[PDB]
RNA sequence: GCGGUCGCCUCCUAAAAGGUAACGGAGGCGCCCAAAGGUCCCCUCAGGCGGGACGGAAAUCCGCCGGAGAGCGCAAGGGUA
RNA sequence: AAUCGCAAAAAGGUGGGCCCAGUUCGGAUUGGGGUCUGCAACCCGACCCCAUGAAGCCGGAAUCGCUAGUAAUCGCGGAUCAGC
RNA sequence: CGCGGGGUGGAGCAGCCCGGUAGCUCGUCGGGCUCAUAACCCGAAGGUCGUCGGUUCAAAUCCGGCCCCCGCAACCA
């Protein structure tokens, strides 16, 4: 690369649900991320937190019974 | 919203004329002037005839039309914009 | 720097997994990373360079590159548009420090984005590449959103020496690119 | 602090700065507050990183909010239309879907006057 | 505003009791 | 007479050298550029398909295909990667 | 039924919070979950709770009321009435 | 078929030189004043620029063909 010019780049830390990123390799070292949905918070590690499909389901229970 | 329930309120003749199409299992054109039951899920696949107070409209019947009632398959108005 | 995590999950976990799924003689044949290429489509900067340079600002943070200022090809009228102006910002990164950027964009960036249920599996552009794009600069860890005016995403241009994206889904897959099947 | 999706918040208050989430009102609000054991006089401007994270992790886990919640709304609508309900064929006439009148007052339904 | 269902006097306008307004002296 | 024309460039007429007429068929010039000049070094288009936030037929980007149909300040011709 | 009940009067008063922010202003619309009346709340009831939070930052030309316990502003009751 | 000027909201006119945005009066529509209409006052809608092609990054605008309008000319014979 040219000199100067340039950001520095350097290792880095990283904060989420998770624990610790130590790969970074970045400008700015040690960053607090709100949520790294890769330590396995979010969709990935599938949770499908808040299930759903009441839907049909949910108004034919309440109805199978009422 | 709206509620009801405790009680979840349908009407007879319909739902033993629909009662008596499972039993012997016999799918045809039921026509009624009840808009004021709910429906299912005992009719789900029978073409029931609502009315709107001119004329019965066949209307196709799925497991999702199940919580409403039968009058809301069969509009009053007649609208088709204005000007 | 030449130790970088993903750099080394490609050749100690996604090289070999690779290999007795397509079955490649040779060494080369495997599909290797080369050259990823990010543009900023900007003609939100037409008649005012001061928002071109805030942009580069905030590319060469997340990249560690300094940006290249694209220029009109043509005048085109409908949208102003004259055969000059700085109409977009495009950097391309390769080896070691792609992997740095590669990275970080799977660990953090898409997690951070508003819904998201995986990356389009179509984007393969049939000779085996894969482009996508990026709606806000706010979903890259270096920016602080104490930094930002107004929002711009990018595009991302990610090639591969795979012949076919057949393969180039595979190699994309085990790195660990989240794909909404 | 980014809690819900995203959504940043700031000063003013702790109870105020959770309604402007989507999904949480004064209730909702109000509640995880002596649930996540913190005050709401304080500002989110100030408290520990652990108080934030009693809250994310609380709010964002025990219901749906922004995105999630907005995408099951419209998901409803377009059952109600889907279906051939009268209470969803009012929403693609884009009309007042509860009752009403609409001889007269249905601007915030029906928009702004198209004079003729 | 006596049109805040949800608060004090919204709830006196409408003249009705309930969680922003208890039955209580 | 009235009308039109009057010098210069391009094309055809022009009969495969040059040249060649008519109030024959069609266009253009009366400028311009301190870089649109000299030299050295690099670079290669137009399009077509696929791919990619706001990008739309077309702004910027990636992929393959693309001998020139692009470009060369303005007419036409010849020329030219 | 002056001998019980509707019944809390409301503004006010005290204390505290909001700090000018389309804002703890404003509650429209809409999703969801229920209560009650009624044979029956789809068209078409009221009410509660959760979420949603709209237009509105003081209204062009015009125009109404009121001379005192009046005008403003605050609540309460009744008739009709299953509920509204 | 000579020469000159034109063709733009419903009417009549600008805008065309010189490129890049279409303006005026009337009328039309909505509201006001009046017992009522008009006058009057407050608001709003409405034109692809005769036409096909060309030029340019861009055409009501520059260029060409065609169709209509107005004016002038048609003399010695
Ligand atoms: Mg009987
Ligand atoms: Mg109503
Ligand atoms: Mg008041
Ligand atoms: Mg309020
Ligand atoms: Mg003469
Ligand atoms: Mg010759
Ligand atoms: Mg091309
Ligand atoms: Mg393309
Ligand atoms: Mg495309
Ligand atoms: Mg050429
Ligand atoms: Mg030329
Ligand atoms: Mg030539
Ligand atoms: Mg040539
Ligand atoms: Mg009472
Ligand atoms: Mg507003
Ligand atoms: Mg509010
Ligand atoms: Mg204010
Ligand atoms: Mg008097
Ligand atoms: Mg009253
Ligand atoms: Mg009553
Ligand atoms: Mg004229
Ligand atoms: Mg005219
Ligand atoms: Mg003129
Ligand atoms: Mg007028
Ligand atoms: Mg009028
Ligand atoms: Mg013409
Ligand atoms: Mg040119
Ligand atoms: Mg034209
Ligand atoms: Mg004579």
């Amino acid at each position: 690369m040219k000199e100067g010019i340039h950001p520095k780049l350097v290792p880095a830390r990283i904060i989420c649900g998770c624990g610790n990123v130590i790969e970074t390799y970045s400008t700015k070292p040690e960053i607090y991320v709100e949520v790294c949905s890769k330590c396995h918070p979010f969709y990935t590690g599938q949770q499908r937190f808040v299930d759903t499909e009441g839907r049909v389901e949910r108004f034919q229970r309440r109805y199978g019974d009422s | 919203p709206r509620s009801l329930k405790k009680g979840v309120f349908v009407d007879d003749h319909l739902l033993e004329k629909v009662l008596e199409l499972n039993a012997k299992g016999e799918k045809r054109l039921i026509k009624t002037w009840s808009r004021r039951s709910t429906i299912v899920p005992e009719m789900v696949g029978h073409t029931i005839a609502v009315y709107n107070g001119k004329q019965h409209v066949p209307v196709y019947i799925t497991e999702n039309m199940v919580g409403h009632k039968l009058g809301e398959f069969a509009p009053t108005r007649t609208y088709r914009g204005h000007g | 720097p030449l130790d970088v995590a993903l750099k080394r999950k490609y050749y100690e976990e996604v090289r070999p997994e690779l290999i007795r799924r397509f079955g490649y003689q040779n060494v080369w044949e495997v599909p290797r990373l080369e050259k990823v290429v990010i543009n900023q489509g900007l003609g939100e900067a037409k008649e005012d360079a001061r928002i071109l340079e805030k942009a580069a600002q905030e590319l060469a943070l997340i990249t560690g590159q300094k940006p290249a200022v694209t220029r009109a090809k043509k005048s085109i009228s409908n949208f102003k548009l004259r055969k000059g102006m700085p109409i977009g910002l495009r950097v391309t990164l390769r080896r070691d420090r792609m992997w740095i950027f590669l990275e970080k964009l799977l660990n953090v960036a898409l997690p951070r984005i508003r819904d998201f249920r995986g990356l389009n599996p179509n984007s393969f552009d049939g000779r085996g590449n894969y482009n996508l794009g990026l709606r806000e600069q706010l979903i890259f860890p270096e920016i602080t959103y104490d930094m930002v005016d107004a929002l711009r995403g990018m595009d991302i241009a990610v090639v591969t020496t795979a012949e076919t994206d057949e393969e180039a889904r595979a190699l994309l897959e085990l790195l660990g690119f989240p794909f909404r099947k | 602090a980014r809690i819900a999706g995203v959504e940043i918040p700031r000063n003013k208050r702790v109870d105020v700065a959770l309604t402007y989430i989507y999904g949480i009102g004064k209730a909702r609000a109000k509640e995880a507050l002596e649930k996540t054991g913190i005050n709401p006089a304080t500002r989110v401007k100030d408290l520990t990183e652990a108080e934030v994270v009693r809250l994310r992790e609380y709010v964002e886990n025990t219901w749906k909010l922004e995105g999630e919640l907005r995408a099951e709304v419209a998901a409803n609508i377009k059952r109600l239309m889907d279906i051939g309900c009268y209470r969803g064929l009012r929403h693609r006439r884009g009309l007042p879907v509860r009752g009403q009148r609409t001889r007269t007052n249905a601007r915030t339904r029906k928009g702004p006057r198209k004079t003729v | 505003g006596k049109g805040d269902r949800r608060t004090r006097r919204g709830k006196i306008w409408r003249g009705t009791y309930g969680k922003y307004r208890p039955r209580k002296k």
